[PDB]
């Protein structure tokens, strides 16, 4: 099973890998 | 708001997109 939700400390990461400003 | 969006229900990866800042 793979979780599609995005919450907590996981919303968190997944906006500073979205919204990051990285190359 | 993006608790309801994208951890109630699934958001793609461009609506988490919207709510950058």
């Amino acid at each position: 099973f793979v979780n599609q939700h995005l919450c907590g400390s996981h919303l968190v990461e997944a906006l500073y890998l979205v919204c990051g400003e990285r190359g | 708001g993006i608790v309801e969006q994208c951890c109630t229900s699934i958001c793609s990866l461009y609506q988490l997109e919207n709510y950058c800042n």
